[PDB]
């Protein structure tokens, strides 16, 4: 839905078979006809309204953390988050952590509100399956 | 030694190798330190001042005590005075 805004049909078509392929647990599977309508539409500005206010809410510290881990850390996991980023000792500017309970709290509220447009419902808990995996006896029902 | 060119910090006293806090009573304690030195010599100045002016009328009163005339007699109740204010 993102994606599809302001840009050529050829970046759209191009786009569509990037993503429509899901190679979850030994199989692969297709969404049928992923299209833009109105309902996407209202999930994209709450979306980017969450997202929007969160960059808003970050503190002076929580922006610099991987700025500052970079220099002296190295692994797998800082390598491969840190190319999506741009490229362009030192002192924290004011430790009020009176401020920080508030904006962590805030910014909870803001990560919830971007992560239940794809946490929709948990309608069974799983317990113990079949072993030709045809039936599971679950929990939750309703 | 002189009261009255005040220089309010000709050079800058901030670092960044410190907490703000810090540079910020270190600001305000050369302002208050400054207050106090240019309040102090102006009082003991003015304190020195009155002390001679006490005892220069003193000492002439007591000078003119003893001829007596219109004159005398007039400038000595121009010195009788007190002399402790300004004003």
């Amino acid at each position: 839905g993102l994606f599809s805004l302001d840009r050529s049909y050829e970046e759209v078509k191009a786009a569509v078979q990037q993503l429509q392929t899901i190679t979850f647990r030994d199989a692969t599977f297709t969404i049928p006809d992923p299209v833009i309508d109105q309902h996407l539409l209202i999930d994209m500005k709450t979306a980017c309204l969450s997202m929007s206010m969160v960059a808003n809410l970050a503190s002076e510290l929580t922006m610099t953390y991987v700025r500052k881990l970079a220099l002296e850390d190295s692994s797998m996991l800082l390598v491969k988050c840190q190319e999506l980023l741009m490229r362009l000792p030192a002192r924290p500017q004011h430790v009020s952590p009176d401020d920080e309970i508030a904006r962590l709290s805030a910014l909870f509220v803001m990560l919830r509100q971007l992560d239940d447009l794809i946490r929709e419902q948990v309608v069974f808990t799983v317990c113990d399956v079949s072993p030709d995996n045809k039936s599971a006896t679950c929990i939750f029902k309703g | 030694r002189n009261m009255f060119c005040v220089k309010p910090l000709d050079l800058n006293l901030d670092r960044h190798a410190n907490t703000a806090l810090v540079n910020a009573v270190n600001k305000l304690v050369y302002t208050g330190r400054l207050i106090m030195n240019v309040r102090r010599s102006w009082e003991e100045l003015e304190r020195k001042c009155l002390a001679r002016i006490q005892e220069r009328c003193k000492l002439l009163v007591k000078e003119l005590r003893m001829c007596l005339s219109f004159d005398s007699n007039y400038c000595r109740n121009i010195l009788k005075h007190a002399v402790e204010n300004g004003d």
